[PDB]
C-alpha cells in the first residue's frame, strides 16, 4: 500500500559513479556513530540507578532520630509511637559506637554500631550480602563480631581468628584511665559496592550493653519508610512525640547526592548528542543537494506531466530519510549487542591495557552494568529522525522552485 | 562522582 | 469553436542582458481535430514555442487563451493538474526515466492525478500494443537499442485521453521504417475520440503529411514563405 | 591575482553560488568543527574548576611532599635549607608526621600528626577561631583540635586528651608497648573542608615518636599536576621522596580519569564532522571531473594537483578551530556574569570556571590533525586516476 | 628537422574480455609550419588518438619522440613543462572553468609556469582582443550564448606560443560564420611566430583549407581511405 508523497524513490538511489560506493558507507557510519553509543550511554546509566536500590539503599536506614547527649530510660514508648506513624514500616533501635581496630600494627577507620540480630532482616538488606555460609550463629553471650571485605586486607585475618579493637570506657566523669581491649574472634565477612566495606562492622543489641555498663537504654532508633523521594518530611513529624527536639537527619545529606550526579549525565549526553547528530545531518544535505543538480531533468519531466508544488517537494524529503533510516536502524542492532553484553566487553579492555578503571575506592562499584530499557530505544530513534527531516526540508524547498524551461527539456 | 559538598543538617 | 487561441505572444529572452524579442507578434489558431504542422529554422524559436502554449514559460505580454480560459489569471497549482489530461509533450531528446520500466513510464500521468488502481493496468499495457512493445515492458531502456527505447515516450502521454498534443521531432532517433508506425496510429485517435496535434520538426518531408500547412520563421508570416 | 600559482585556483571554488542556501551547504564544513571545538572547551572548563576548588581545600592545607630519609628520622644539621635547591620548590619549612590515635573520655578518632614550627608563617592561621599561634609552645604540648574532629569527639576547649603513635612504637624486648604522653587542647579551628577531621596542629619538638630532630621538610609545588613529572629528578643523597600518592593517589588521580571519559565523548563531534569532509569532497570531484583534465592539458604534474583538494578539507579546519576557541571561551568566561542563559540549576554553590591558556593550544591542534588525514584520500582519487581515460 | 615522429602506436584501452586495438600501426610526421587535417567517423578512434601526441597515456607499444625527446623516458612531473608552452588543447564539449572570468581563464596556462605579474595583465586581454571579446572579459560564462562562449576556449591555449596546436573539433557548437574566422586567425601564427596545427573532424568540406588533408579510419591511414 505505497501512497503517492514517497512514490517509488528506492530505486532512485541505486545510482553508478566513481567513488560514490564508499559516500554511502561513511553516510551510515558516522550518523550511526552517535545512535549506538547513546543507547549503551543510558543503558549504564540505569544500571547505577538499579545497583543503588540493592546495595546502597537497602543497607542503610532512611531516617534517624538520635538523643541529644542523653540516655533514653524510657526508650519503650517510644517505640510505639514510631510504628503507627503513616509511611514508617518499620523500626529498630541502634547504638553507635566509635571505636577503631589494632590488630596487626595498622589503623583503619571502623564505625561499629550495636543492631539485634533477629530484627535486622526486617527493615533493610544487611545480611544478604554475606560471604559465610549462614547468619544464624549471631547470638547472646559469646562475642560476636562481623566485619566488611575492606577491613581484611590491612589486617590479614579470616574466619576464626581472634582480633583486638578499640572500645571507649563509659565513664560518668570525664578522666582517662585506661584503655579498654576485649578479645573478640569474627565469624567471616561480608561485602558490599564500593564504600561501606572498611568502615562498617556490627555487634549483637544483647552484647552492647554490657560494653557501656548499662541497663536497658539506647541511643539512637533507626527506621525504614515505602516511599523514598521524600527523606525530610517524614523524619521532621516523626521526632515530635518523643521529646522536644533532638538531632534529625536522613540519607539525603550523607548519600543523596549520587541521584544529582546520576541524573546530570543524562541532561549532559543528550545534549550533546544532538550536536553530534546535528553534524551527522549534514552529510544528508551534502548528498541531497549534489542530487538535485545532477538529476535535473528528470525533475522538468515530471512538471511537464502535470505534478503539483506537493508532490515534487515531497520526493526529496522521503529521499533524504531513506539515507538516514538505514543508519538509525544500523544503531540498534550495534545498541543491543553492547549492551546486553557490556560485561565481557569491558572486562577485555581492563586486561589488555596493564591498569583497570572504576576502582571501588570512592566510585559507586567496580564493574560496570547495563539495563537496557525499550522506552529509550523509542525515544533515541525519534529523535535521529526529527533532526534529519529538519536537514532535508531546506533542499526540499529549493528543489521546487527549479525552472523546467530553462534546462534543455 | 567528582562534585562533593559534605553539608548536612541538624 | 476554438482550442487554443494565441495574438500577439511576443516572448523576451536574455540573451546578453538584454531582454532580446526572439517572437513577436505571434498569430496560431489550434482546431478540434486539425492537423497541422510548424516547420522553421534550429534557433527561430520553435522548440520554445511548446512552452509557452503548455505552461512553462511567462506569457510577458499576452495571454494563451485555451478552452476560454487564460493561463495567465490561474495560479501556480492551478497548472498542474490542467496539463495531465488536456495537454502533452513529445520530445526528441529521450526524456525518459531510467530508473523505471517500459511498464510504469507510461503509467506515470495515471499516478499523480489520483486514478483508481484498478485503471492502472488497464490503459497502459494497450498503449504499448499499438505501438508494438508489449512484450518489452518489463525491461530497463538503458539498455536497448536506438530505435526502440524512442518509440515508448510516444506514447507515454497518451493514456488519460488528451486533447493538443506539442510534438517536438517525433522522427528523432529511430529509423524510418518504424517512423510511419507511429503515425499511422496518430491518424486513428482523430477517429476515436476527436483530438488534435501539432508537429514542429526541421525538414519538409514529413510536414507536408498534415492538412494545414503553415511556416514559422522568426515569428513573422502573412501567408506563405 | 595571487602569485602562487596553488591558492590562485580555489578563491572561486568556496563562492560559486550567489544564493541564500547554495553559500550555507558549502560552509556546512566549517559549522562541524566550530560547534565541535565550542563544546569541548567549554565543558572542560567546568570540569578543570572542579579540580582546582578540590586542591585549594584538600592539597592547599595539607603537606604535599616531604623529603625525609630512608633511615627513620633525618638530622637538620646534615641536611639544612640551603642544600634543598630543587625544581619547583619555592619554601621550605620543617614539618613531622606519622599515623596516630585519639583516646578521649567519650570515643576514640583517627587522624595524622602535623607538627608545625610556630615561628614561621601558616596557611592555616586565618583559619583558627580565635587561636593564636604562639600557644603552641615545646614542653607544654599543646594540641589545635580540628572543626568536624572535635564535633564528634565532644571534646571542648580546656580538656585534655590522649595522643598514641601505633607506628612509632618503641620495640621493647618484654613485649610491645606503645608510646603515649598526655595532652591538653586549646581550641578549634575551622576550615569548612574535609581536612579539618583528622588534622591537629602540634607542636614541632616532641618525643612521641623516635630519637631532638625532624623527619623531613615541607615544600610547596607551584603546580600539583605534576608531582609523577618531577619524581625522577636528581635527589639528594640520603632521602627519599615522599608524595600525597600514599594516601590521597586515589581521590586526585579519579578527577584525571573522568576528563578522559568526558572529553573522548565530546571528541566525537568532531569525529564526525571529520568525516564530513571526506563526503563534501568526495562527491566535489565526481562533479568537477572535467576541470581535472583542463589542468593536465594545460600543464601541471599529479603530485600538485592533490594539493589542491587539501586546501578545500583545511581550510574549514584553521578558521573552524580559530572561531571555536573564540566563542568556546567566551562562553565559559560569560556564563553567569550577566545572566543564567543555561537554566537555572538547582544547586545554589556559585559555579566556577578555569580556562587554562595551555588546554585551548592542544585541543585546537587535534582539530587541524583530524580533518587533515581524513582529506589526503579524497585527495588521491583525483590525482591518481587517468585525466583522458575517466570521460574524456 | 622534425616535430613529432610517430611511429607504430598500438593502443589497447580496456573493451572486451581480452583488450582490442582502436590504433595500430600509426606511423604519423609532424613537420614545424606544414597544416594537416584529420577526418573520420566518431567512434573509430580519431578523438582518442590525441592523448598520446601529448603524454596523456602510456603507449605500452612504440615510442612517442616529440622535438627530440621520448616523453616514455619523461617522468609525470616533466610532461607538465612540456604540455605548457609547446602543445595545446582544444576540445569541443565546453570544458571551461564556470568559476572563473572571461579573463582569468585564458591566463590558466600563464600562472602555473610562474611567469612575472606584467605578461597577466598583458598577454592575456591581446587574445581576446583579436577574437573579439575584450568587452566582455570581466563576464561570467554560463550567461553568455551558445556561440560566444565557444570562442573562449580556442584562443585559450594560444597564450605563450604554442608549437603543436592539437585541436579537436574547433567548429563544435559556434555559428559557421564564426567558425573560419577564428581559422583566419589561426592562419596568421605561421607568419608572425611560426607554429603547426591539426584539425581534426568528421567532414572533408571543413578540412579543405589544410595543406595535407589525410584522414583516420580504424586506424589505418595510407593516402585517402
Ligand atoms: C562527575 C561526572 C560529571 O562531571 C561534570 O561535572 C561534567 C561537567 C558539567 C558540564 C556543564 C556544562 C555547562 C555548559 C554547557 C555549554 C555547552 C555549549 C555547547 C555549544 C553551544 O564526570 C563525567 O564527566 C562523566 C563522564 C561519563 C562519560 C560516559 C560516556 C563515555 C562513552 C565512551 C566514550 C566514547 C566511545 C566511542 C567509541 C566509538
Ligand atoms: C559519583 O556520583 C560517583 C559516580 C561513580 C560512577 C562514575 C561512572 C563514570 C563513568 C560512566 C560511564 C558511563 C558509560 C559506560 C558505557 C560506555
Amino acid at each position: 500500500p505505497l501512497s503517492l508523497l514517497i512514490g517509488l524513490r528506492f530505486s532512485r538511489g541505486r545510482r553508478r559513479g566513481g567513488m560514490v560506493s564508499l559516500i554511502s558507507v561513511i553516510s551510515t557510519i558516522g550518523i550511526a556513530l552517535g545512535v549506538a553509543v547513546l543507547i549503551v550511554g543510558l543503558s549504564a546509566m540505569n544500571g547505577f540507578e538499579r545497583e543503588l536500590n540493592n546495595r546502597i539503599l537497602a543497607v542503610v536506614p532512611h531516617g534517624e532520630i538520635e538523643a541529644v547527649d542523653q540516655p533514653w530510660t524510657n526508650w519503650q514508648e517510644a517505640l510505639d509511637h514510631v510504628q503507627k506513624v503513616p509511611g514508617i514500616a518499620a523500626a529498630a533501635p541502634y547504638i553507635n559506637f566509635t571505636g577503631l581496630v589494632e590488630s596487626g600494627a595498622n589503623l583503619r577507620a571502623i564505625q561499629v554500631k550495636g543492631v539485634n540480630p533477629q530484627q535486622e532482616q526486617r527493615l533493610s538488606a544487611l545480611p544478604s550480602f554475606v560471604q559465610g555460609d549462614a547468619w544464624r550463629n549471631f547470638k547472646a553471650g559469646e562475642q560476636q563480631i562481623i566485619i566488611g571485605k575492606g577491613v581484611a586486607d590491612a589486617l590479614k585475618v579470616k574466619q576464626g581468628d581472634w582480633v583486638s579493637i578499640m572500645i571507649p570506657n563509659s565513664n560518668p566523669e570525664h578522666k582517662l584511665m585506661q584503655p579498654k581491649r576485649v578479645r573478640l574472634h569474627v565469624a567471616g565477612i561480608l561485602q558490599l559496592s564500593g564504600q561501606l566495606d572498611h568502615s562498617f562492622a556490627m555487634i549483637p543489641l544483647a552484647d552492647a550493653q554490657q560494653y557501656l555498663d548499662m541497663g536497658s537504654s539506647v541511643s539512637g532508633i533507626a527506621l525504614k519508610m515505602t516511599d523514598v523521594f521524600n527523606a525530610n518530611k517524614l523524619v521532621r513529624d516523626a521526632g515530635e512525640v518523643t521529646n522536644s527536639y533532638v538531632y534529625i537527619k536522613s540519607w539525603i545529606g550523607t548519600y543523596g547526592y549520587m541521584y544529582r550526579d546520576i541524573q546530570m549525565i543524562r541532561a549532559i549526553m543528550y545534549l550533546a548528542m544532538v550536536l553530534v547528530i546535528g553534524v551527522a545531518c549534514f552529510n544528508i544535505v551534502s548528498t541531497l543537494v549534489m542530487a538535485v543538480k545532477d538529476k535535473s531533468g528528470d525533475i522538468a519531466v515530471l512538471r511537464t506531466l502535470g505534478a503539483k508544488d506537493g508532490l515534487i517537494r515531497a520526493i526529496f524529503v522521503w529521499y533524504g530519510l531513506l539515507a538516514g533510516l538505514f543508519g538509525s536502524l544500523c544503531g540498534v542492532i550495534i545498541g543491543v549487542v553492547v549492551s546486553l553484553q557490556l560485561t565481557p566487553i569491558i572486562e577485555w579492555i581492563e586486561k589488555l591495557i596493564g591498569h583497570q578503571f572504576l576502582s571501588s575506592d570512592i566510585y559507586f562499584i567496580d564493574f560496570l552494568p547495563s539495563e537496557l530499557h525499550w522506552l529509550d530505544v523509542f525515544y533515541v530513534l525519534v529523535t535521529a529522525l526529527l533532526l534529519s527531516l529538519l536537514a532535508s526540508w531546506y533542499p526540499a524547498r529549493r528543489a521546487s522552485n527549479i525552472d523546467p524551461a530553462r534546462v534543455l527539456s | 562522582c567528582s562534585s562533593n559538598a559534605k553539608i548536612d543538617q541538624l | 469553436k476554438i482550442l487554443l487561441q494565441c495574438d500577439n505572444l511576443c516572448k523576451r529572452y536574455q540573451e546578453g542582458s538584454v531582454q532580446t524579442d526572439v517572437l513577436h507578434n505571434v498569430s496560431f489558431s489550434v482546431g478540434e481535430g486539425e492537423m497541422m504542422a510548424i516547420v522553421g529554422s534550429s534557433g527561430s524559436g520553435k522548440s520554445t514555442l511548446l512552452h509557452l502554449l503548455g505552461g512553462l514559460d511567462t506569457p510577458t505580454s499576452g495571454d494563451v487563451i485555451f478552452n476560454g480560459q487564460p493561463m495567465s489569471k490561474l495560479s501556480s497549482a492551478a497548472k498542474a493538474e490542467l496539463r495531465n489530461q488536456k495537454l502533452g509533450f513529445i520530445y526528441q531528446f529521450h526524456h525518459l526515466l531510467p530508473d523505471f520500466t517500459a511498464l510504469e513510464n507510461v503509467a506515470m500521468p495515471l499516478l499523480i492525478g489520483k486514478k483508481k488502481p484498478a485503471e492502472i493496468n488497464s490503459r497502459a499495457l494497450e498503449m504499448l500494443k499499438a505501438v508494438g512493445l508489449d512484450h518489452r515492458a518489463n525491461h530497463r531502456p538503458s539498455e536497448l537499442s536506438g530505435g526502440e527505447r524512442q518509440r515508448v515516450a510516444i506514447a507515454r502521454a497518451l493514456v488519460n485521453n488528451p486533447r493538443l498534443v506539442l510534438a517536438d521531432e517525433p522522427t528523432g532517433n529511430l529509423d524510418a521504417r518504424n517512423a510511419d508506425s507511429i503515425f499511422q496510429l496518430l491518424g486513428e485517435l482523430n477517429r476515436l475520440q476527436g483530438t488534435a496535434f501539432l508537429v514542429v520538426t526541421h525538414d519538409l518531408q514529413l510536414a507536408k503529411r498534415m492538412s494545414r500547412q503553415l511556416e514559422m520563421r522568426d515569428g513573422r508570416l502573412t501567408a506563405e514563405l | 591575482y595571487q602569485p602562487v600559482a596553488l591558492f590562485i585556483g580555489l578563491r572561486y571554488m568556496r563562492g560559486r553560488a550567489a544564493d541564500r542556501f547554495g553559500r550555507f551547504v558549502s560552509w556546512l564544513s566549517t559549522i562541524g568543527i566550530t560547534l565541535g571545538v565550542m563544546a569541548l572547551v567549554t565543558v572542560l572548563s567546568v570540569m578543570n574548576g572542579f579540580e582546582r576548588e578540590l586542591q585549594n581545600n584538600i592539597l592547599g592545607l595539607m603537606p604535599q611532599a616531604i623529603l625525609s630519609s630512608e633511615h627513620g628520622s633525618l638530622n637538620p644539621q646534615q641536611l639544612p635549607e640551603t642544600a634543598v635547591k630543587l625544581d619547583g620548590v619555592n619554601r621550605v619549612a620543617p614539618i613531622t608526621t606519622g599515623d596516630v590515635v585519639l583516646q578521649s573520655a567519650r570515643s576514640v578518632a583517627v587522624g595524622v600528626m602535623l607538627g608545625i614550627d610556630p615561628a614561621q608563617k601558616d596557611p592555616l592561621t586565618p583559619y583558627l577561631v580565635n587561636v593564636k599561634q604562639t600557644d603552641l609552645e615545646p614542653g607544654k604540648y599543646n594540641v589545635i583540635l580540628g572543626e568536624q574532629l572535635a564535633s564528634q569527639l565532644g571534646v571542648n576547649r580546656g580538656d585534655q586528651i590522649r595522643v598514641m603513635v601505633p607506628s612509632a612504637s618503641q620495640f621493647t624486648p618484654m613485649g610491645r608497648i606503645p608510646s603515649q604522653r598526655l595532652f591538653n587542647v586549646i581550641g578549634t579551628f575551622a576550615a569548612n573542608s574535609e581536612v579539618d577531621g583528622y588534622e591537629m596542629l602540634v607542636n614541632i619538638e616532641d618525643a612521641s615518636r623516635l630519637m631532638g630532630n625532624i623527619t623531613g621538610w615541607r615544600l610547596w609545588l607551584d603546580e600539583p599536576l605534576k608531582v609523577d613529572s618531577l619524581s625522577q629528578q636528581k635527589l639528594p643523597e640520603g632521602s627519599k621522596w615522599q608524595d600525597w600518592r600514599d594516601r590521597k593517589g586515589e581521590l586526585f588521580q579519579a578527577v584525571r580519569m573522568e576528563k578522559n571519559m568526558m572529553g573522548l565523548l565530546l571528541s566525537l563531534i568532531v569525529a564526525v564532522a571529520a568525516f564530513n569532509i571526506i563526503t563534501s569532497l568526495g562527491l566535489m570531484v565526481m562533479e568537477k571531473q572535467g576541470e581535472v583534465a583542463i589542468l593536465q592539458t594545460q600543464g601541471l604534474t599529479p603530485r600538485q594537483i592533490m594539493m589542491v583538494f587539501m586546501v578545500q578539507g583545511a581550510s574549514a579546519g584553521i578558521i573552524g578551530a580559530i572561531l571555536g576557541a573564540a566563542l568556546g571561551a567566551l562562553l565559559a568566561s560569560q556564563l553567569n556574569n550577566l545572566m543564567p542563559i543555561i537554566g537555572v540549576l538547582l544547586d545554589g554553590a556559585a559555579l566556577p570556571v578555569a580556562i587554562e591558556p595551555l588546554q585551548v593550544i592542544v585541543i585546537a591542534l587535534v582539530a587541524m590533525a583530524i580533518a587533515l588525514l581524513s582529506t589526503l584520500y579524497p585527495s588521491w582519487r583525483a590525482a591518481a586516476t587517468q585525466p583522458a581515460e575517466a570521460l574524456r
